[PDB]
């Protein structure tokens, strides 16, 4: 449907959740239900649609962003999928795509160790007390 | 890496074993047996409700 | 001329302990160069990842400032 | 004697706020056990239950979003 | 540390040691507080679990209480013809009050910066967060 | 087994500190449960600043 | 403790079947070469469940 | 005890705490596993290389 | 050639056996005082690779250390049957060689020798702990060099045939 | 010592648990468009069968 | 548990084995077996065994694997609260320790009764 | 080339599976020289112990013990007992020797540093022991000396009380860590080592470590003073290099085991600066 | 028991030419309780679609890590009674093996 | 001015060498382990049952999609081999 990967999906939707919010309570409100067993999807298809499209519109990226994406999915390929562990990148580039006028300032007060290259390596560097979950 | 220390620590155990068997005498079977069954499964089986029941009082 | 006994066994251990703490450290020998490039070939680009039209900064501009910066070294 | 201590100390710790009480007592199970136990238990009478969300109208905070 | 920072995973993936960025976030931080010392509604709407008058008598006390209990235990177990493992017992149980008073300190610090998030505007809030004070270029000097 | 003046006040101061020694250590972890309490109250209060809105069920779910 | 002299020990009737050797015995030579023997020793040794019962030692291997 | 098979009319809590040391935390497999591994073995090696030294003989 | 193979292999087999050779824990008499004292550290058997077994399946060298008995014969003629091949037989001590001073009783075997074939023979009684050694290393070395000892002759090309 | 480890452990949970929390919001941040996709494809699938039984069965 | 990647290394290990074997075999050149009485039968320290095949043992504490039997499935039951004791509850915990105190009473009961010991038959 | 390439699409996945073999093999191998190195490292300490140089001559100061005594294996002969059982006195060490080569799957060298993705690690480490304790059952009788025998019998005993005595631990053990994988105990002893929740039973563990092992005083079944050699009196050359070989590498994984749930695993001892640590960082 | 192997010499081609063979044959040919359970490769595997609906929703929701929950949710919540009864019964089984011994 | 080892750190260093050589070895393994898992994967990947819920699903979704969505939805009467040599269901009945 996106022919977009998984993660790269999921570092998308932590910005697009801000921009189609009123589609992403529309589709909530739609497959609302009594018991948590899951509503039909012929019922929500119409509001599933309209967050697609507006996912398809909030993807676009200013070239800006491209570093703070690149880093985004090295830290997402590394671990495999924890976004606890990657939301700082994450949250860079959200704030990146969010007014990303203020992101060449952002870039601007860099130091020399934030201007290097960033290698994750989780088995060399597990972290403080990860559960993985 | 990991497996470094992992290894320096599997090399302490192995030494530790092998200094206990030249050190230690040898059990009888049936002494052993009884041991194990008159006390240790007590030990164990107290030492898990003792567990169980810290952790029930710091949860 | 002589050295102390202390200082030999130090040497002795630094001679065990620095190349296999290398080489733990770097499990996948002369690969490393061969690693950085398969991640430079991951990290994507303008042309693979699809721009906003109303982009604050153009890609020339975006390339001006990190060869400012100096972001990658 | 350890069981005594620890019935002892979940009945004292009802000082304490609603979610540090004693798990003895107070139930904490996943949304699986809870939506089960309290479907139709007109003695809890959670009300709705909330899909996305996983839980009932009446828990505390039950659906929490951002912003 | 045991945990690290309550609100990111320090130290996992890349290890990144930027004392130059430490620097200028705690410097960004003091500066938010001298600004907002003076007014009296803020300092009114602070709160933390424990009295900063409390964490402080605990951090100055608890070693002093170790040293006693080791000098009380050597007193009576240990030898006085002997001077090394007592000591090292007292230096002991010095350390462990150390310990507890600087465990109050840390839980009193990470209090003062949980509680009060929503009082910081949002520039500091995301540079606390997060380990950048990029966040947060007006606050120090910058 | 007889025992001397000497080592029967031993005995009995051993016993009197093991006693003392207990009750701190259990009053210890009395004081670390609250600790750990206090950081969930923290905890629970900074994940709660932005997470503010509640949406109610729609009527259709009944 | 309960008594367990029955359990301990158990005597031989006349022709009966239940108080009698239901078992073949193991009949080992311990020895003589046999760490634990000194080298010399050849006892007949007659094990019911790893227990000795019965004892037949040769000691003429070393008679000079 | 030590004169024969019989126990003394009173026993006494140092019987039970020396039973709970014995059984409960077991110090064979620590005091005897320091005194000899690790103390036995800062001791020089009593062997003779043969090939190149021969032991102590008389006339 | 297959002895340009061979020979090599030849030589890494007899280094292998000779380093480690393991007798069997087997003793009569006297003598296995001394086979002990070889044992324990002052003359350290382990330093020539060398450790006692009890199964005589897991044998190379069988020890004949003491004296042997006419009641004893068919023993030590069934120990050195089932000891697995290849082996070798050090007689230690007079009663062993020769019956050394039983050699006129009516119950002694006047030698090992007439039950089993001796590779070696370590006179002594009792032999030091150091002739000992000497004998297992004699028979160390010459173990090593049975393996090729100049039999097969070379053609002109320096080749055996 | 083994109820001071306890205690500890339960801390250590105590630390993982209020972590899985923001995990559990970005996931929930991260869900409607998976699952907006993931119901997509069903539905056209469901589309493509339903086709072929109508005209198997006709 | 794993996947076909389990059989595959089995395989792969049976072939392992297979260059032991064939070091086995190689090991033949250097070594002759000669064909004597007494060299393919039965050790018995020096002396010929004299009874073979007929070697019944006497299985006198057979009442240990019996509660054995019971006693790995009562710890077995044990793993499901265990691995969710996160999820306690009341009746949880009270389940929890009645199973407990009831494996604790029948091997109390066993030892009053004497039968976890060696007996004469 | 159209009409050829569907006749290779099974012939060009061979070189996969023989690179796996390959990769197999190493592994194998690798293993097989750590044991070794480590039945070196027992002699070398024991003659410590015992006041000894011990091995010195084989190779120059002792360095290829193991490979000599290894080829001395290898190159020593066989016989079978003619009363025996000649299909199962062979097929027994077959046997015990995969087992014992397939033991080392179960092993971690990271928190995923493992060549396969189990999780019920310490089930596959009850089901191997229970393998190789049938294999040494099997060994003792079909071998019908009656010293190997015996040996089976207190083999099997042994294997009774292990049953309740490491189910019991790792009962205890995965209260905390609620899984039978071995990664997620080093995540809680990355503070401080699960040991010290178990100092108490320090005792208890010592023993069960022992026992696992087979080491003293728990090594009844190859006993060599109560029995002759114990279930291997009938065995030599390879057939009994197979045994050792698996209880070594037995004796070593269970080390790694017990080090990865109790001690733990890959971190460092941080539990000697734990009053001078802090357990935040608020900048 | 049984040390040497040695068995009872038994025929069973007795048995099998004159009760178990022909009353086999009559049960396989009556006997079949499946009802309309479908063999795989029964329609193709591109039909089957709903393996690949996942529920993110839930997914997020879900804080399970182990595969003991329905075990537990059934030992202790739901059949307790039945792992009481359970429990009762192996403790009189020791009581009953142990008076079997006497 | 002798100044040679302590005794007993002498004594000590007899066995050095099989320490070192046991390292060699299980540092080898070791490497060989981390280098057959890394290379197929570029990485060190965590273990499936060693993550969330969500976590697995938005995992397994790209692999779900490649190997059995598009050959579902591009399903022809004639695609199948008529062997009946098709790809096992994912949950297999
Ligand atoms: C085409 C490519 C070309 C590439 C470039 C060219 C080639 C470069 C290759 C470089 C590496 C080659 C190896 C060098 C070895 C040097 C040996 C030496 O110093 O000689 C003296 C040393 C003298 O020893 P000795 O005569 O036996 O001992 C005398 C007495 O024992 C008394 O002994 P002592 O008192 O003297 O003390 C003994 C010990 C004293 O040392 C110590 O005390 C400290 C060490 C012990 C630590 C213990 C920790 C655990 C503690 C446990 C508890 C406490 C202990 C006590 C316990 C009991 C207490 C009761 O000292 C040593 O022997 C230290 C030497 C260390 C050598 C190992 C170095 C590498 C190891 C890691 C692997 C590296 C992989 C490759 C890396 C490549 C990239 C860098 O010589 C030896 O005999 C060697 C002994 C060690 C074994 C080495 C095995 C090597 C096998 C070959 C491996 C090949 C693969 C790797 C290379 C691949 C190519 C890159
Ligand atoms: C978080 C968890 C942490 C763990 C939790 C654990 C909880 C367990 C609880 C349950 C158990 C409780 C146990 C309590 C025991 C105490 C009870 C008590 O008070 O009883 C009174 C009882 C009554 O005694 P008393 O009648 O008063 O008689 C007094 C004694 O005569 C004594 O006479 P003295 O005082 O005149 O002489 C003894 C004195 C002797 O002292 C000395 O001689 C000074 C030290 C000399 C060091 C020698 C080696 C130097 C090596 C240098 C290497 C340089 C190489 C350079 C080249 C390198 C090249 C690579 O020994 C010491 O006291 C040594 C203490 C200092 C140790 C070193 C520093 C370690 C610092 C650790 C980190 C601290 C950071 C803070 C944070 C901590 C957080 C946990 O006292 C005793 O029995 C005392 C026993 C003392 C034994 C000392 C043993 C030291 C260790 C020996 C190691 C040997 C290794 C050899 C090599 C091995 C190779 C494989
Ligand atoms: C004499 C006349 C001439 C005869 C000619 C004979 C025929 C010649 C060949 C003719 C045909 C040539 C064809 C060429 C074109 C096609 C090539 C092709 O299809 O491949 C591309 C194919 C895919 O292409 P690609 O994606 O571009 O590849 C990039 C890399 O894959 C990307 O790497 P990555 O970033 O993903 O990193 C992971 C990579 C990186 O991993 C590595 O391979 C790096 C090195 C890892 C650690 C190595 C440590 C070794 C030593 C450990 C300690 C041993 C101690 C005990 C032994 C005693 C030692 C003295 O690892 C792997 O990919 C996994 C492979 C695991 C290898 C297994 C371990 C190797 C050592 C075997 C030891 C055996 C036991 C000892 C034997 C003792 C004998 C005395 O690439 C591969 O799969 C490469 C495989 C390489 C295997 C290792 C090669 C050896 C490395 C140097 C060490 C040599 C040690 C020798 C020891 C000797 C002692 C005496
Ligand atoms: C691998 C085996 C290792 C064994 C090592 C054995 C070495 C020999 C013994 C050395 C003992 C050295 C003394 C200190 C030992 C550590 C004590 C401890 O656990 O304190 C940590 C604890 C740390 O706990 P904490 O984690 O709550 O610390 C504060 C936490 N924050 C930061 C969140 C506030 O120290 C204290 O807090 C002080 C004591 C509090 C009261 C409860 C203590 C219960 C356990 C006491 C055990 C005492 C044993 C020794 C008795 C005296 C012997 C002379
Ligand atoms: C040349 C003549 C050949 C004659 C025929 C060969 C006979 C071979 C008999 C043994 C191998 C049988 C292989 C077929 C069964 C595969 C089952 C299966 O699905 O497993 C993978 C499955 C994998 O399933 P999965 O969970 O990955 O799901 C697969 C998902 N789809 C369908 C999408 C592909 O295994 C598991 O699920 C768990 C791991 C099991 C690991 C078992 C290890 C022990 C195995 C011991 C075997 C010993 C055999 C030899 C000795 C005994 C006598 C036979
Ligand atoms: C991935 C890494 C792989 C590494 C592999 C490393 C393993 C190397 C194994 C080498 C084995 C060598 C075997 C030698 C056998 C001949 C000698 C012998 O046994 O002697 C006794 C007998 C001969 O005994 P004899 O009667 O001559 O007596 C010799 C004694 N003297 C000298 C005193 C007379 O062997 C024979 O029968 C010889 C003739 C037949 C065999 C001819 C050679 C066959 C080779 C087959 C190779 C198979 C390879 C398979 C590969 C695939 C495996 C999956
Ligand atoms: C898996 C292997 C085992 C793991 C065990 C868990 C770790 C436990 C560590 C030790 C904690 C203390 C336990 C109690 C010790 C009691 C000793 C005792 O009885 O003292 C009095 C004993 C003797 O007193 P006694 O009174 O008991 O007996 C003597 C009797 N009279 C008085 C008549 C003479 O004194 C000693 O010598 C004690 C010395 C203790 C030294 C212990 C060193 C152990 C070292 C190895 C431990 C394992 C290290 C692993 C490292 C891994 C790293 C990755
Ligand atoms: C699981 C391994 C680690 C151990 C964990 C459990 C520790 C349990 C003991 C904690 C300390 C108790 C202090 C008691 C002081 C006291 O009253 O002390 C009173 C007297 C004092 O005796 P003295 O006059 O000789 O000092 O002591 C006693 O009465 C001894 C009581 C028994 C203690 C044995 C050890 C504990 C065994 C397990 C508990 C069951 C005991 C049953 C006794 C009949
Ligand atoms: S030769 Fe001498 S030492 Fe040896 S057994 Fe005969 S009498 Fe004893």
């Amino acid at each position: 449907k996106m022919n977009t990967k998984s993660f790269e999906v999921l570092i998308h939707s932590q910005y697009a959740f801000d921009v189609c919010r009123e589609q992403v309570y529309n589709f909530e409100d739609c497959r609302q239900t009594d018991t948590p067993l899951p509503k039909d999807p012929i019922h929500c298809k119409a509001q599933a649609k309209e967050v697609l499209s507006c996912y398809k519109e909030a993807e676009k990226m200013d070239p800006i962003c491209l570093s703070s994406f690149n880093d985004s999915r090295e830290c997402m390929f590394k671990s495999d999928g924890n976004l606890y562990n990657c939301k700082t990148w994450i949250n860079q580039y959200v704030t990146c795509q969010k007014n990303p006028a203020a992101f060449a300032e952002f870039l601007e007060a860099s130091t020399a160790e934030q201007l290097k290259s960033k290698k994750f390596d989780f088995v060399k560097n597990r972290g403080h007390s990860d559960k993985y979950l | 890496m990991p497996y470094f220390v992992l290894l320096f620590k599997i090399l302490i155990f192995c030494v530790v074993a092998i200094a206990t068997r030249g050190t230690l005498p040898r059990y009888r079977f049936d002494q052993f047996t009884q041991l194990n069954w008159k006390h240790f499964i007590y030990i164990w089986l107290g030492f898990l409700v003792f567990n169980l029941c810290f952790v029930t009082f710091f949860i | 001329m002589n050295l102390p006994w202390f200082v030999r066994w130090g040497t002795d251990v630094a001679l065990f302990f620095i190349p296999a703490y290398t080489f733990a450290n770097y499990p996948t020998t002369f690969f490393v160069f061969a690693a950085e490039k398969r991640r430079q070939r991951r990290r994507k680009d303008f042309s693979d990842v699809k721009l906003r039209d109303d982009a604050a900064f153009s890609v020339d501009q975006v390339k001006q400032l990190q060869t400012k910066l100096h972001l990658k070294q | 004697f350890c069981l005594l201590f620890v019935l002892a100390d979940a009945w004292g710790r009802e000082k304490y706020a609603q979610p540090y009480k004693s798990q003895i007592l107070h139930g904490r199970q996943p949304f699986g056990h809870t939506f089960v136990q309290n479907y139709r238990n007109q003695a809890t009478d959670l009300g709705r239950w909330n899909h996305n969300f996983a839980c009932y109208e009446k828990q505390p905070g039950c659906g929490r979003d951002f912003d | 540390t045991n945990f690290g920072s309550p609100f990111r995973n320090t130290d996992s993936g890349i290890v990144i040691r930027d004392p130059e960025n430490e620097k200028r976030l705690k410097l960004a931080f003091q500066n938010f507080w001298k600004s907002k010392q003076e007014d009296k509604e803020f300092q009114a709407q602070i709160k933390t679990a424990v009295s900063k008058d409390t964490v402080n008598f605990m951090f100055y006390a608890s070693p002093l209480f170790g040293a006693l209990l080791g000098k009380t235990y050597i007193d009576m177990f240990c030898n006085p013809r002997y001077f090394y493992f007592r000591a090292f017992t007292l230096s002991m149980f010095a350390l462990a009050g150390y310990c507890v008073g600087n465990g109050f300190r840390n839980r009193y610090e990470h209090s003062l910066y949980t509680r009060n998030y929503h009082l910081f505007p949002k520039d500091l809030q995301d540079a606390l967060v997060n380990g950048d004070a990029r966040y947060c270029i007006s606050w120090w000097k910058q | 087994l007889k025992h001397s003046a000497t080592v029967l006040r031993e005995i009995k101061k051993d016993t009197i500190m093991m006693i003392l020694f207990i009750i701190g250590g259990f009053t210890y972890c009395y004081h670390m449960r609250e600790t750990r309490f206090q950081l969930d109250d923290d905890f629970n209060e900074y994940v709660n600043t932005n997470k503010q809105t509640f949406r109610p069920i729609p009527d259709h779910v009944k | 403790m309960n008594r367990s002299i029955f359990q301990l020990w158990k005597p031989e009737s006349p022709r009966s079947n239940v108080n009698s050797k239901q078992i073949k015995t193991m009949n080992v030579n311990f020895g003589p070469q046999h760490p634990a023997a000194h080298g010399v020793l050849r006892l007949i040794l007659q094990l019911n469940g790893e227990i000795a019962e019965r004892f037949d030692p040769h000691i003429g291997l070393l008679h000079r | 005890r030590l004169y024969g098979r019989d126990k003394p009319d009173e026993l006494d809590f140092t019987d039970v705490w020396e039973s709970s040391y014995q059984n409960i935390i077991c110090p064979e497999y620590f005091y005897h596993f320091w005194f000899c591994g690790i103390v036995y073995s800062f001791e020089p090696e009593w062997t003779i290389n043969y090939p190149f030294e021969k032991g102590p003989l008389s006339p | 050639r297959v002895d340009y193979i061979v020979t090599p292999i030849n030589a890494v087999v007899s280094w292998a056996r000779q380093g480690s050779f393991w007798p069997l824990t087997f003793g009569l008499a006297c003598c296995a005082v001394e086979m002990m004292h070889a044992t324990v550290s002052r003359y350290d058997f382990d330093r020539f690779g060398v450790i006692f077994r009890a199964t005589p399946r897991q044998a190379d060298l069988i020890l004949v250390a003491g004296t042997l008995t006419n009641k004893m014969a068919p023993g030590l003629r069934r120990l050195y049957e089932q000891t697995l091949d290849p082996k070798w037989v050090l007689s230690m001590g007079s009663c062993a060689n020769g019956g050394g001073y039983y050699h006129y009783s009516y119950s002694v075997v006047r030698g090992c020798n007439r039950i089993i074939p001796v590779d070696i023979y370590v006179p002594g009684c009792p032999p030091t702990a150091e002739a000992l050694m000497f004998g297992v290393l004699q028979l160390q070395k010459s173990l090593y060099r049975q393996i090729n000892e100049g039999e097969k002759k070379y053609n002109k090309k320096d080749l055996t045939y | 010592l083994q109820m001071w480890g306890v205690g500890k452990i339960i801390e250590i949970k105590k630390f993982m648990k209020r972590r899985d929390i923001e995990l559990k919001g970005l996931q929930r941040k991260a869900a409607p468009f998976m699952q907006s996709m993931n119901d997509v494809r069903h539905l056209a699938l469901r589309e493509r069968n339903d086709m072929l039984y109508n005209e198997l069965l006709s | 548990m794993g996947d076909a990647v389990v059989i595959h290394l089995i395989q792969n290990v049976l072939i392992f084995g297979i260059i032991f074997w064939l070091l086995t075999w190689g090991a033949e050149y250097f070594y002759t077996v000669k064909q004597q009485l007494t060299k393919k039968q039965f050790y018995e320290c020096g002396f010929k065994s004299i009874s073979e095949l007929n070697i019944q043992i006497n299985f006198n504490f057979f009442m240990l694997a019996v509660f054995l039997i019971l006693y790995d499935v009562e710890f077995t039951f044990l793993f499901p609260v265990l691995f969710n004791f996160s999820m306690f509850s009341t009746t949880e915990l009270f389940l929890a320790f009645f199973f407990i105190f009831l494996i604790l009473v029948s091997l109390l009961y066993d030892w009053l009764n004497n039968v976890l010991s060696w007996s004469a038959e | 080339g159209f009409w050829i390439a569907p006749l290779f699409v099974n012939i060009l996945s061979l070189p996969l599976y023989l690179v796996m073999l390959v990769y197999n093999i190493v592994c194998m191998l690798l293993i097989t020289l750590v044991i070794a190195s480590i039945t070196l490292i027992e002699r070398k300490v024991l003659s410590l112990v015992q006041r000894r140089v011990g091995p010195h001559y084989v190779g120059y100061r002792g360095r290829l013990q193991y490979i000599a005594d290894a080829l001395k294996l290898f190159i020593k002969g066989i016989v079978v007992p003619e009363g025996s059982n000649k299909f199962w006195f062979v097929a027994i060490p077959s046997a015990a020797g995969a087992i014992c080569y397939t033991f080392w799957i179960n092993s971690m060298w990271g928190p995923s540093v493992s060549i396969f993705d189990l999780e019920y690690n310490l089930v596959y480490a009850t089901i191997l022991s229970i393998l190789f304790s049938f294999c040494i059952m099997l060994t003792g009788y079909f071998s019908k000396s009656k010293y190997a025998f015996m040996a089976s019998i207190r083999c099997a005993i042994l294997m009774l009380n292990i049953e309740i005595f490491l189910g019991l631990l790792v009962i205890n053990l995965i209260f905390i860590s609620e899984s039978f994988c071995f990664s997620v105990f080093v995540i809680y002893q990355e503070i401080i080592w699960l040991i010290f929740i178990f100092f108490g039973v320090s005792g208890l563990i010592f023993i069960t470590f022992l026992l696992e092992t087979n080491r003293a005083p728990f090594d009844l079944a190859e006993a060599e003073s109560e029995l002759v050699t114990g279930y291997s009196v009938e065995y030599g050359g390879f057939y009994f290099a197979l045994y050792y070989l698996g209880e070594y590498f037995h004796l070593f994984f269970f080390s790694m085991v017990i080090s990865i749930v109790l001690f733990g695993g890959w971190e460092l001892p941080n539990f000697l600066y734990l009053f001078l640590l802090n357990d935040f960082n608020i900048l | 028991l049984n040390i040497d192997g040695l068995h009872l010499k038994y025929n069973h081609n007795i048995n099998n030419v004159l009760y178990y063979t022909p009353s086999l044959v009559l049960f396989l040919i009556f006997f079949n309780i499946d009802y309309f359970s479908e063999l795989e490769l029964f329609l193709p595997l591109e039909l089957s679609f709903i393996d690949i609906y996942d529920d993110y929703y839930e997914g997020f929701n879900n804080s399970i890590m182990n595969d003991f929950t329905p075990l537990t949710l059934s030992y202790y919540s739901i059949n307790s009674a039945e792992f009481i009864i359970i429990g009762l019964l192996l403790l009189l089984g020791s009581v009953a093996c142990v008076n079997l011994y006497k | 001015v002798n100044t040679a080892y302590p005794t007993p750190l002498k004594t000590i260093l007899k066995t050095t060498p099989a320490f070192v050589v046991y390292f060699v070895f299980g540092l080898g393994f070791s490497t060989v382990i981390y280098d057959v898992v890394y290379h197929p994967k570029d990485r060190i990947e965590r273990f499936y049952f060693r993550s969330s819920k969500f976590e697995r699903l938005s995992r397994k979704r790209d692999e779900k999609l490649r190997h059995y969505f598009k050959p579902a939805i591009e399903w022809q009467p004639w695609y199948n081999t008529s062997t009946n040599n098709n790809t096992r269901p994912l949950l297999r009945y």
